[PDB]
RNA sequence: UGGGCACUCUAAGUUGACUGCCGGUGACAAACCGGAGGAAGGUGGGGAUGACGUCAAAUCAUCAUGCCCCUUAUGAUUUGGGCUACACACGUGCUACAAUGGACAAUACAAAGGGCAGCGAAACCGCGAGGUCAAGCAAAUCCCAUAAAGUUGUUCUCAGUUCGGAUUGUAGUCUGCAACUCGACUACAUGAAGCUGGAAUCGCUAGUAAUCGUAGAUCAGCAUGCUACGGUGAAUACGU
RNA sequence: AAGAACCUUACCAAAUCUUGACAUCCUCUAGAGAUAGAGGACAGGUGGUG
């Protein structure tokens, strides 16, 4: 567990630490450069003094909650000023500018079909 | 989009009719055709009648809108469902 | 329409991203080659008579 | 001394491969044999139809044949006879000199 | 789309190019100069029996060899007529002093001349069957191994396009070791355009 | 087909065990033209079944193949509303093709961790008259046993 | 004492130089088992060494370029057979019996127009 | 690398594959089966080549053209927008649903092209896109350029996962007057459906099916499309 | 269609023009920009009928 978010045990540090929101693989590899952990020890074989070094580095980055709050106010701002990106956010449509004519499912969601 | 060397883009005539009136107190409803100009920090408290293609929709410029072009704030297409 | 867009293409535009290529023989704005300045149609007719030097049917 | 010729037709480049070695041996001079250089094939693929009938393509080629002839003993009578190029108006001559 | 163009199929194998020059660069302008000359020749030498026009280029000089069935009509009374042709071409871009006139003795043995002769009579309200048969008869009388002729579109002024095709002798369009002169001409009539095709094989 | 017979493409003997049968097994394991893996799959299984059984790798393989190869197939005839399942004895060449195919297919359909162990597992089971590979021929024989009444309909 | 026997397979050309001596096979100045990734290529390479008994009796100084490894391996094999006759020209009595002196013309196929790439066709449906 | 030009390549000419041949089945003859050289054997393999005609098939928007209309408009120049809109259905592909795999490092083997104000080395900076200076090459000479699948090891241990990369957030690179509508990319964060696809359906009997990358046309910039190039690469095809 | 930010665009909304965008003979200043100021028979039509 790091700062409230428990990572999967019996996993390598470089792999397990990505389970925290806001931290990916490239960021995780950065911890093991600062904190002297061999990136291969299981979280269950980890030593408490190694945990302190890891935890000190983690909060330095935008780890949890804050990144969730940051990403929301960014979209909320786009909603308030009614830009092209932000209006499409309201309607659940691809905001980048992809083709919504036939292929947009991870934004439209379920296929609510209309009969012919 | 642009670069850091090139910097921000505002149409060569657009800011001229912005620092034209800023020495006065009242903002105006300047008719606009350049949708590609970045909303500059000096664009504050100013209605920009940006051409969507058929009309000049007005837009009061707040601080948050600085950074995006005024074209993002002018809806071109219209859709009311299916 | 023709005879206006051809003259417009002949006329020098303002910028270096406004000009385009048209088949000088017919005025087609699509599929115009650069080594001959000819469209795929005008290329076929002129190469059949043999008015384009060195161009012959490929049969490899 | 590197006389090179480029031609669209292989027959006029074979004739150009000769006829200048013979004006090189017209004087007292050694000339290297015509070096066969790789030809350059430009391939064009166009749609035969004037509209929509795709998958029916007419393929055309244009082969630029190349030769290299090197004069090894350049005598004064060769530089004066170097203008005797019998070009059939379609064989490009490039004397490096 | 049935028949390949006879000229295009045999070009390079047994036929030879009309535009015979080399241009590694500036190919587009040099080629369009050829068409510019040919197009000007087409209307200036219209009533002259001109069959082929070869443009050659060497030492910033344009060589034109015009094969005609009516020498003297192009040349003039000693050279006056060809002089006007040379200087009118001369006014365009560079100098093109070389103009060579080649006599076509057997006019009825040339596809382009026969097709043009057929097309001009068709425009003058003539039988679309008599012009083909008489022209075919002349060529076979002149020793041609075989002649094929075809006239298409509103034959005689009808409301429906047709295609009258008459042939004599041997015209193998599938054999590559054979020189078949092919040419297409148009006859603009009151009822529309006509399509003339001639296949003279010698 | 209609015009005579088609000559077949032959294989060379295996590099290690010197068996054309072994090389053709590689040709079956291979997917998307990848010979490398297929060659490694078999040698990681031939050398593996030696540790399980104890006998020679090629000796167990020869025993197993015999216990997969079918002796009587069932080709289909037709009289009308009834389709005649006519039992036809398998020619020797088709037997090896079927035996090798059933070894690979019924090794893929199983699973422990990887393909090499699955292949090795199926090889030993076949020599012990167990597994899907030998259960396929037992059903192939069974259908030939049942339809002996259609034997004389062999074209 | 180089017996120059050329050999070509697909898009590869191998300059086989048979020299007397019992040793390894040096492909592009490299051992055959370090050059060819698989042994099956090394078996096909020694096919004419085995059809007529000369196994390992020559150190083939081969200069191969072009193709992949299977094309290079059989180009060496073809070159070896065309070089075994260069040493003793009374060797064909078994080389033609096993088909090793023939240049294999099974080179690739043209991308046929109208059909999807090679001899196969694209998807087909009915409207 | 001096030197040769031996081998190989490059491109011109020139041999060869013609049922010459040897048998045997037809001697109604054509033909057919096997064999011998020979690299290739039976039209050696591929390409181009598409008869009379058929479908009033397609194209008046390549172009021309009979007729019919507009001709201060049905013509014409500019800015902006649209051609990319999205309740959905259809055709054609791409990517995966991993262990014959993901990743991590080393380590090989091509072909075909293109290039003048273009290809752009080498060096330096940047996580990377890229940028700064730049040699050489109008090119079998220099550049694109490095093939990758492949080989060798290590790590994971079947899990919606170290599979998957759709979609969003942030900060950037290039091109272009200008990437908002509506470009390609690069980093960091996120991490969707998807556990090999029902009825039906298509392709193919070799270097094919399958699989991996490279190049070119168009082109300021923009391809999962098209055309070409090679690498690895199945097998029964008895039979009608 | 082997290449839609402008162009291509032939489509739409504004600013416009009418012997015309094209035949054939007879460096500053506003202004989105076009363009503007200062240093006549004829054309045309990606309009229709494959």
């Amino acid at each position: 567990r790091i700062a409230g978010v428990d990572i999967p045990r019996e996993k390598r540090v470089v792999i397990s630490l990505t389970y925290i929101y806001g931290i990916g693989t490239s960021t995780a590899q950065k911890i093991l450069e600062e904190a002297n952990v061999s990136a291969d020890t299981r979280v269950k074989d980890l030593t408490d003094d190694e945990l302190g070094r890891i935890r000190e580095v983690v909060d330095g980055y935008k780890v949890e909650g804050d990144l969730r709050r940051e990403t929301n106010l960014n979209i909320k701002r786009l909603m308030e000023i009614s830009s092209y990106r932000g209006i499409r956010h309201r309607r659940g449509l691809p905001v980048r500018g992809q083709k919504t004519k036939n292929n947009a499912r991870t934004r439209k969601g379920p296929v609510k079909t209309v009969a012919n | 989009a642009r670069s850091i060397k090139k910097g921000p883009f505002v149409d060569e005539h657009l800011m001229k009719k912005v620092e034209a009136q800023e020495g006065s107190e009242k903002k105006q409803v300047i008719k606009t055709w350049s949708r590609r100009s970045t909303i500059f920090p000096n664009f504050i408290g100013h209605t920009f009648a940006v051409y969507d293609g058929r009309k000049h929709v007005p837009v009061y410029v707040t601080e948050d809108m600085v950074g995006h072009k005024l074209g993002e704030f002018a809806p071109t297409r219209t859709f009311k469902g299916h | 329409a023709k005879t206006s867009m051809v003259a417009k293409q002949q006329k020098k535009q303002k910028y270096a991203v406004r000009e385009y290529t048209r088949c000088e023989r017919c005025g087609r704005p699509h599929s115009v080659y650069r080594k001959f300045k000819l469209c795929r149609i005008c290329f076929r007719e002129l190469a059949y008579k043999g008015q384009i030097p060195g161009v012959r049917k490929a049969s490899w | 001394i590197r006389i090179r010729l480029k031609a669209y037709d292989h027959r006029v480049i074979d004739q150009s491969a000769e006829k200048i070695v013979e004006t090189a041996k017209r004087s007292g001079a050694d000339v290297s044999g015509p070096i066969p250089l790789p030809t350059e094939k430009s391939v064009y693929t166009i749609i035969r139809a004037v509209h929509k009938y795709k998958d029916s393509r007419e393929q055309f080629e244009q082969r630029t044949h190349k030769r290299l002839i090197d004069i090894v003993n350049p005598t004064p009578k060769t530089v004066d006879a170097l203008m005797g190029l019998n070009l059939p108006s379609g064989v490009d001559i490039e004397i490096k000199l | 789309g049935q028949k390949i163009n006879p000229i295009g199929l045999r070009v390079g194998i047994i036929r030879d190019w009309e535009a015979k020059w080399y241009a590694e660069k500036d190919f587009a302008s040099l080629l369009h100069e050829d068409l510019k000359i040919r197009k000007f020749i087409d209307n200036e030498l219209k009533e002259a029996s001109v069959s082929h026009v070869e443009i050659e280029r060497a030492a910033n000089r344009i060589n034109i060899a015009i094969h005609t069935g009516k020498p003297g009509m192009v040349i003039g009374k000693g050279g006056s007529e060809i002089e006007k042709l040379r200087n009118k071409l001369n006014a365009l871009t560079d100098k093109k002093v070389h103009i060579n006139v080649i006599e076509i003795k057997k006019v009825d043995l040339d596809a382009r001349l026969v097709a043009e002769n057929i097309a001009r009579q068709l425009e003058n309200r003539a039988s679309f069957r008599r012009v083909q048969k008489q022209a075919i008869t002349r060529a076979m009388k002149l020793g041609a191994k075989g002649i094929k002729t075809q006239v298409s579109g509103r034959l005689g002024g009808a409301d429906i396009a047709r295609a009258e095709q008459y042939s004599e002798g041997t015209v193998p369009l599938h054999t590559l070791r054979a020189d078949i002169d092919y040419a297409h001409a148009e006859a603009d009539t009151t009822y529309g355009k006509l399509g003339v095709k001639v296949w003279i094989y010698r | 087909p209609r015009k005579g017979s088609v000559p077949k493409r032959d294989v060379l003997p295996d590099p290690i065990h010197n068996s054309k049968l072994v090389t053709k097994l590689i040709n079956k394991i291979m997917l998307d033209g990848k010979r490398g893996t297929a060659q490694r799959i078999l040698y990681s299984a031939f050398d593996l079944v030696e540790q399980r059984s104890g006998r020679d790798a090629l000796e167990v393989f020869e025993e197993a193949i015999n216990n997969i190869m079918p002796v009587l197939e069932v080709k289909a005839r037709r009289v009308g509303g009834s389709n005649y399942q006519v039992p036809v004895e398998v020619r020797p060449e088709r037997r090896t093709t079927l035996g090798l195919r059933w070894l690979v297919n019924y090794a893929r359909l199983r699973g422990e961790k990887t393909m090499e162990d699955r292949l090795a597992n199926e090889i030993l089971d076949a020599a012990n008259n167990t597994g899907g590979a030998v259960k396929k021929r037992e059903d192939t024989h069974k259908m030939a046993e049942a339809n002996k009444a259609f034997a004389h309909y062999r074209w | 004492v180089e017996y120059r026997g050329t050999g070509r397979r697909k898009n590869s050309v191998a300059r086989v130089r048979l020299v007397p001596g019992e040793g390894n096979i040096t492909v592009n100045n490299r051992d055959v088992r370090e050059y060819l990734p698989f042994e099956s290529l090394i078996l096909d390479l020694n096919q004419p060494f085995d059809v007529t008994e000369t196994k390992g009796n020559y150190d083939v100084l081969v200069n191969v370029h072009g193709g992949g490894f299977t094309g290079q391996a059989q180009a060496i094999r073809h070159g070896i057979a065309r070089a075994l006759l260069e040493a003793d020209p009374e060797y064909r009595g078994s080389l033609k019996r096993a088909g090793l002196l023939t240049r294999d013309p099974r080179m690739k196929e043209r991308k046929k127009p109208g059909l999807k790439a090679a001899r196969r066709s694209p998807q087909f449906s009915k409207r």
